[PDB]
DNA sequence: CCTGCATCAGAGCCCAAAA
DNA sequence: TATAATGGGAGTCTGATGCAGG
RNA sequence: GGGG
């Protein structure tokens, strides 16, 4: 019932979200150069403001405990940028927002792949969650320029994730 | 399609981008004198002259005809070799008697003018200079008008320009996967968005900004929080920021 | 206020008990 | 790592107590 | 399934 509350994407909508995610990744790379920060640290800080205060925790690999003090300090250095530099902050924020929607709109794909993998020692929902893990991998690696529909690329990463799950757990 | 809620309507994916290009040109006309109403300028639609009987507007140069037809009204352009020798303006009520690429000689009728002739709806008259010779007046008209051109947007293309934007020569309107198929602005013009894929009705407030904006997208905001332009524009409703 | 009505937690001991 | 693929399959009888309902 |  919860997946059925996110409508499926139009070819246009699919390309639009995919486009914004790629541009945002490029924006974060550039924001690293300008600022002297870490591309991952910036990405987690950018991502923190989109999802909200709900999720705040230390992230394995990040140099800073990622508590409200550090995200305010670092966000204020990013919002203190000149107009031509600060345009990249707006890009990163919108990139993360579109990523969330892209993932959510493709959840039904994972179900249709996982249902075929039942009976191998993982419960249906365990297969869905591992399948969702691959979908996240697929959204980050997708290159929209190749003109392929998203469903084609995702399926490889989702199939890969379920099969690794069954073999490991 | 009928909307179910109050809010801001938003265009999703315009299939057709129409650019109205701005043209300012000096073109001539000759009319009787006992028939033209004297004004120093003409608003669109304004009556230029009224003829008792049909008058034949005649060529004042020899050349080949380049005919450019507007929605209503016409332009006629004579050139010998490729050098343009004349630019004539035919208002509404004046029917061209020549066809594109036709040879004409000095003195042959280009257009018939019958009754009341007025400015077309899309074209203006800024400065109007006149000369009087015999029983006719020759108007040197400084005309301004917009010529529409349509561009098609494909699913892999996104429009990078807002409704009503100002573009000079070279500006990008639509972007695409590969360098070809891009839409580059041919010359100065204004942009209009048409045929959207769907209309997204959002319950939201719109706060335009000229200078740099201090809140980035995703921030949450309460009435009174400063948005952009150093404190000039601020938020009314409780809500979520979209830049 | 009172009564249907469900959801839950009970239902003997010891021995072989041949999987 | 790239045609596209987008919402699942399946099983008695007793007494005590805390609950939405004429 | 079997013993008291
Ligand atoms: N609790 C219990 N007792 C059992 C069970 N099976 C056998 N018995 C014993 O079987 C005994 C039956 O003994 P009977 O031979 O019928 O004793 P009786 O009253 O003298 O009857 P008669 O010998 O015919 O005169 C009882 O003493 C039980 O303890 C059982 O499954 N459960």
């Amino acid at each position: 019932h919860e997946i059925g509350q996110v409508p499926l994407l139009t070819l246009e909508e699919e390309v639009e979200l995919a486009r914004k995610v790629e541009e945002g990744m490029e924006a974060i790379k550039k924001l690293s150069e300008i600022t002297g920060l870490d591309p991952d640290l910036i990405r987690e800080v950018v991502r923190a403001k989109i999802l909200g205060s709900a999720r705040v925790r230390h992230i394995p690999g990040l140099k800073e405990t990622l508590d409200p003090k550090t995200v305010e300090e670092i966000d204020q250095k990013l919002k203190s940028l000149p107009k031509e530099h600060k345009r990249y902050l707006h890009i990163a924020r919108e990139g993360e927002a579109a990523r969330q929607h892209l993932i959510e709109a493709n959840l039904r794909l994972v179900v249709s792949i996982a249902k075929k993998y039942t009976g191998r020692g993982l419960s249906f929902l365990d297969l869905i969650q591992e399948g969702n893990q691959g979908l996240i991998r697929a959204v980050e690696k997708f290159e929209y320029k190749r003109r392929f529909k998203f469903s084609t690329y995702a399926t490889w990463w989702i199939r890969q994730a379920i099969n690794r799950a069954i073999a490991d757990q | 399609v009928v909307s179910r809620l109050d809010g801001v309507a938003l265009y999703r994916f315009p299939r057709r981008v129409r650019v109205e290009y701005v043209k300012k040109e000096r073109a001539g006309l000759r009319l009787p004198l006992a028939a033209w109403v004297e004004k120093e300028a003409y608003k669109p639609g304004e009556i230029l002259a009224e003829l008792p009987e049909p008058y034949l507007f005649r060529a004042e140069e020899e050349g080949v005809v380049e005919l450019k037809e507007l929605e209503e009204g016409a332009f006629l352009v004579l050139r010998r070799e490729d050098e343009p020798v004349a630019t004539y303006f035919l208002p509404v009520g004046m029917t061209p008697l020549v066809v594109h690429g036709e040879i004409v000689e000095k003195g042959q009728p280009l257009a018939e003018a019958k009754g009341l002739l007025r400015m077309p709806r899309q074209v203006r008259a800024a400065q109007v200079e006149a000369e009087e010779e015999g029983e006719t007046v020759y108007l040197t008209l400084f005309l301004e008008w917009t010529e529409p051109k349509d561009y098609r947007v494909q699913p892999h293309m996104n429009v990078v320009v807002p409704e009503g934007a100002r573009v000079e020569a070279g500006d990008k309107i639509v972007a695409a996967i590969d360098p070809e198929e891009e839409v580059i602005a041919e010359a100065e013009g204004v942009v209009h968005l048409h045929e959207p894929a769907s209309i997204l009705v959002v319950k939201a407030r719109v706060y335009p900004f000229e200078d740099d904006v201090e809140v980035s997208t995703g921030d949450r905001v309460a009435p009174g929080d400063v948005l952009a332009d150093g404190g000039k524009v601020k938020s009314d409703v409780y809500g979520r920021v979209e830049v």
